[PDB]
RNA sequence: GUCAAGUAAUGAAGCGCACAUGGUGGAUGCCUUGGCAGUCAGAGGCGAUGAAAGACGUGACAGCCUGCGAUAAGCUUCGGGGAGGCGGCAAUAUCCUGUGAUCCGGAGAUUUCUGAAUGGGGAAACCCACUUACCAUAAGGUAGGUAUCUUGAAGAAGCGAACGAGGGGAAGUGAAACAUCUCAGUACCCUUAGGAAAAGACAUCAAAUGAGAUUCCCCAAGUAGCGGCGAGCGAACGGGGAGAAGCCGAUUAAUGCUAAUGUAGAAGAACAGCGUGGGAAAGCUGACCGUAGUAGGUGAUAGUCCUGUAUUCGAAACAUUAGCGUUAACAUAUUAAGUAGGGCGGGACACGAGAAAUCCUGUCUGAAGAUGGGGGGACCAUCCUCCAAGGCUAAAUACUCCUGACUGACCGAUAGUGAACCAGUACCGUGAGGGAAAGGCGAAAAGAACCCCUGUGAGGGGAGUGAAAUAGAACCUGAAACCGUGUGCGUACAAGCAGUAGGAGCCUCAAUUUAUUGGGGUGACUGCGUACCUUUUGUAUAAUGGGUCAGCGACUUAUAUUCUGUAGCAAGGUUAACCGUUUAGGGGAGCCGUAGGGAAACCGAGUCUUAAUAGGGCGUAG
RNA sequence: CCACUGUCGUUGAAAAGCCAGGGGAUGACUUGUGGAUAGGGGUGAAAGGCUAAUCAAACUCGGUGAUAGCUGGUUCUCCC
RNA sequence: GGCUCAAACUAGGAGCCGAAGCUGCGGAUUUGAAACUUGUUUUCAAGUGGUAGGGGAGCGUUGUGUAAGCCUGUGAAGGUGUGUCGUAAGGCAUGCUGGAGGUAUCACAAGAGCGAAUGCUGACGUGAGUAACGAUAAUGCGAGUGAAAAGCUCGCACGCCGGAAGAUCAAGGGUUCCAGUCCAACGUUAAUCGGGGCUGGGUGAGUCGACCCCUAAGGCGAGGCCGAAAGGCGUAGUCG
RNA sequence: GAAGUGGCAAAUACCAUGCUUCCAGGAAAAGCUUCUAAGCGCUAUAAACGAAUCGUACCCUAAACCGA
RNA sequence: UUUAUUAAAAACACAGCACUCUGCAAACACGAAAGUGGACGUAUAGGGUGUGAUGCCUGCCCGGUGCUGGAAGGUUAAUU
RNA sequence: AAUUCCUUGUCAGGUAAGUUCUGACCUGCACGAAUGGCAUAAUGAUGGCAGCGCUGUCUCCAGCAGAGACUCAGUGAAAUCGAAAUCGCAGUGAAGAUGCUGUGUACCCGCGGCUAGACGGAAAGACCCCGUGAACCUUUACUACAGCUUUACAUUGAAC
RNA sequence: GGGUUCUAACUCAGGUAUAACAAUACCGAGGACAAUGUAUGGUGGGUAGUUUGACUGGGGCGGUCU
């Protein structure tokens, strides 16, 4: 904190609380006793645990029927409202698609839905694969995931 | 994340103010003072739930010492009498029936009295 | 009684002033530091 | 009716408690114009063509701030743009503007005085000149020149973040004292660069099947060592990565083409009805756009109202980056003697003189020179390796005064910058220097015409505006301390932490077929009862601390390590740095476990000691 | 110019004064203006005096958040 | 208090009072044991004063996700009452105020909880309407103006200084000078007055001073000497 | 729309940077007057014309400075 | 003369006295050095120390520790 | 005795009465000759003692004048302060009590005085002790260093 | 293995010339001394950094410490 450096006032005699800095923690505009620093959030999670956790996510996915297989999703248009068709007519207008090798306009056409997100099977995370109302997966990226885990 | 102490104070010193009303002076405006009231009522009051059962007993005795002497007989006797009759009323309906109802007290005397 | 500010403004400008502060390195250090700080008064 | 005796009630100068209603004050909540920490890029300077920093001016208009410089909120031009505009507080007036203003971007012109300040001097913003040319005739005007140093006319100077290299170099502290030692080659002082710097190609290591410059990261490893063998200090070899490059011109500065960039910009989809409401974006109903749906606003919460966003895009001029070409400045060793080595004193090596290699050098000396020399941690021999005494060399690495984009389990006005506000200000100090406080009406000023009291004051009450005026300018909300007014009850014969347990009476709401209960206020009278914290053997203590309130104020963070729980794998577990179109996937170097004994060699379910095969010691799920 | 005595004043009219007295008053005198000496240093007819109301080592900033076996303080609740 | 064949003492006896001890009744909780058996149920037994301190279980607060959710102008947060629920931390509802936000649940992270530190900042008390109003040179009255006059102006009288308490400067200050106008703040009271606010005005030099010419002390100092660097000294000079 | 000149007293101011004494022995430099060196204007008489710039208010034994 | 601001004195200074150093590039002092002061002085001078007008005066002790001179012997550094 | 502990030594003088003073003695705890001895005119806001004058210094205070204090009007502090419905006594008690016990006394609230107590306020006791605290000073404490000095080598040579 | 002499290093805070300071030239005086660098012995409160115990019917003094 600025400034601070001299004694406030001499140590006796003055009938106050004996004083180091003006910037002691216990004054107003002081320092922070224990001012925080930027720190590092990310932790080590085990190989062997990732994978079985996203093992895991996936068989629950199942157990619940949150998980939809198709054949292919392909949009043949960079355009918004035959995704939504798309996705009405697989009755899950919220779901996360899931295909190994993205289309760069299936990409566009999902980018405007708002509870719809498209990834690539390399690119799939817990906290994604958990936080949408369905998954709506290709056979291809179903034998990747066999594969990967 | 800051956290500001202010609502959660505000209300924490209330309750205690609240527990403070009738106080005198600064016992029931000012937090330091009220505190220590309300924490010395506590413990008044802790002591009194034990005290008050001692003092209703000398009340009640103190009635039936009466009425056995208004009927010829010390607390003393009298209690051993009811003992040796074995009559168990106890000494809150005793002082009750005592205060309110004579002529049954001087019935229960002279039960006690028959018995010595 | 007599005090310890007894103003003269050849002595101040003679001590303290702009060609004094300029006239040494540790001066000019002076008036670096000012500046850096910002001070709308460098020199007196 | 008299007298006598006894016994109620009523009192309030004031005070207490509760409630009601205000004042003060400015907490809280919400808010933000300001901060804080970063990422990915860019850039890393400005200045004798006069800088940074200032002084004084400059407007229709008094001050300040901003811009600008006697051409003075500006002048010319080249581009953009298309309807308002003459910077802010902050309006008013005269006006300008489709004959294209204001505004934005490129270039130019002007650019007072001070300050390296440079004609001399000086208490910065001042004083005094010399000289050339021209003009004037008077007592001058215009345009120049005149510092010092270096190099042979050209340069330099000064200023300014951090990071680099170099010359000097503490002490507090730790060692539970302290002197070796530590702190620490740190702080600080001084010198001087560049976008990086330094280093760098083996007179380097290794001892392996050898490798092959420098730098940086992860390991090796808190190991080997050093050390009043204390406190501490602390490698290397090598392995895994990033980056790779070797030369003898890997230089500097211009100019000219070609390409790209940047510095203004342009277009840019789609919503209605009804009800509530001050106001609709919210509700109900039904539509639409979407390569544009979690943006900021708009009178409450908007993909479709505005600015935007997705997408597509523009450059007359100037800059920058590259490639090319060309110029002019500098440089271009030819293999290295006062050198290597040595004596003495110091220093650096993780290594404190040590058995001390190796490096550096103040002092004194002083080779061999390839049939030679240096190193391989005293030293000798052998073997390996490499050629000092010439110079250079990109990247990977360090940083942030700055520019752009973006981000945040960062702050939200006592916080966050000292500074959200005319802050490095006021104020304090001779000075170096220290260093504040201070945000919010409302959606829009619609900022209250007029009337009344008052002194043409202050302040208020009406009227009016507004959804709201105890939103009225000290203006959101509006806590507490503290201070009033009102109502109810208590209180002027009674001794103390002021409560508590009981308890009469009164007052007030409700029931209830009607003075009884229930709720609330008060509390005559009785019992009991010496605050709190700290510190102590022990405190009502006449021991400490606190006038009160509000706000803030103290066990954290990083790494290492051990134990416990939990989860995954399991005789195995796990990767680090890195790479990665990045939480994935790759990367097995390393670490822990799986064996111990012994100083060690060495041996190994054993091993050590011993002459002993005895005895004995230590050993025999992560 | 000084400061011997006393009263007053001591939250002063004043962070050293007033009043009444007192001493030197051509001198080793007093005083103006400018300058010099700088911190382990200065200066001192010497009291460790004075060096800007600061002196047995000034002040400011920095090392620095010195160290403190000492003192104070250490904030929600319940159960064993 | 008071007590004398006691209300004292001695030796005996019988009653009774007396604690948070024991018992009774209701409830909670720790541990252990038995059985529908991770509170699923009932019991039983032993426990439950506590500083330093160890162990266990939770409450609230800010922030992240859950959440483009849910709530909210038919009124968020905050404020202020009341009612109610829990062993507690505390929760829930609601009246009034307020006027734009808040956040269930489960996880996750803390600038996470204050009465003390002669703690820090601001506000406001007590002292108390108390002390004091700054030289004991001194004032009285009549007019005027004004909302208002002890204090202003004018007048008369009185008093004080007069080697000053008058006058001229230097230093220092910087507009305080003069007029008009205003009285909130400032002035230790009031103020119509002012060194206060606001608006205007005012400083005229060949001779006065500065500048200028000259030098003192003392600075700076082409070259020069010295010094790790920074710098120190010094000639001619140049300032002063 | 008047007067305005006689006596006496009398400074620490002036003569006087003088005079007299003493010892502790009392700035400097320029302006100024002359002399020449290198080198190649000066003195009188006037007449006309000039003399810049800055300060100047006000307090100053103080309510304006140094002491909040 | 002095403890600015609780001590003014018997304290400090003082003229005078003595010892001792110093031959001038003095001794001595400031300074890293250059450069200074001493001093544009020169032993009737300059420094250091004590004492403190003046009058009468100033005794004894050289073992200790200093200082001055001496060097026979003992011991003794770097170096070699 | 500015030196003398014992000690107010002894003796003389001064007073009615003299631990001080003056003179003397010498038993100098523990004077002494330039850290000078013994005197000394003059001088000193210097120390002690004694007188005259003079007095409110005092016996023993009285009266008076002015400025405050007091009352009114205006302005308007201060330190302190856990909270106070804040009495005596004898006891008790962390050992000196407004606050505890017993008891006695006491209607409620000011103003002028006052200072016995509130271990009153003020200043984290300077005395004293402690801390393996600090500073500064001293020295034949230790360890260094500046400075001064010795010798060797270098600058540095020739001849006899 | 010591002296003596010399001058040519070195020194001059001597004279003359160079404006002055300084340097330089010459003269003069000294002279392998002095002086300075390195090393080394001595001296060295001139100056620094520090140490200087504890127990203890307070501390010191005394005593004690296995
Ligand atoms: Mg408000
Ligand atoms: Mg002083």
């Amino acid at each position: 904190v600025s400034g601070g450096g001299i004694k406030p006032w001499r140590q006796k005699g003055t009938g106050r609380a004996r004083a180091g800095s003006i910037r002691s923690p216990i004054w107003r505009g002081g320092g922070r006793a224990f001012a925080a620093k930027p720190q590092d959030w990310s932790q080590k999670v085990n190989r062997k645990m990732y994978r079985g956790a996203m093992q895991c996510i996936l068989a629950e996915l199942i157990r619940q029927e949150r998980l939809i297989l198709v054949e292919e999703l392909t949009i043949s248009a960079p355009k918004t409202k035959e995704l939504i068709a798309k996705l009405s007519e697989l009755n899950a207008p919220r779901a996360l698609i899931i295909t190994k090798e993205v289309d760069e306009n299936l990409y566009l056409a999902a980018r405007n839905i708002p509870h719809v997100n498209v990834l690539d099977t390399s690119e799939v995370d817990p906290v994604s694969l958990i936080a949408f109302d369905k998954v709506i997966m290709s056979v291809e990226a179903a034998k990747q995931f066999e594969e990967a885990l | 994340a800051r956290v500001k102490r202010g609502v959660q104070a505000n209300r924490r010193h209330k309750k205690i103010l609240k527990r403070a009303k009738g106080y005198y002076g600064a016992r029931s405006r000012v937090y330091r003072v009220a505190v220590q009231a309300v924490t010395k009522a506590g413990q008044y009051a802790y002591r009194d739930r034990r005290n008050k059962k001692r003092t209703f007993r000398r009340l009640w005795i103190a009635r039936i010492n009466a009425g056995a002497r208004l009927n010829g007989l010390s607390y003393s006797r009298f209690i051993n009498g009811m003992k040796k009759a074995n009559i168990t009323i106890d000494r809150r309906v005793l002082a009750d029936i005592a205060m309110h109802d004579a002529a049954t007290f001087g019935a229960l005397v002279e039960k006690a009295k028959a018995e010595l | 009684m007599k005090r310890t500010f007894q103003p003269s403004v050849i002595k101040r400008k003679r001590t303290h002033g702009f060609r004094a502060r300029m006239a040494t390195k540790k001066g000019r250090q002076v008036l670096a530091r000012r500046r850096a700080k910002g001070r709308h008064r460098l020199t007196v």
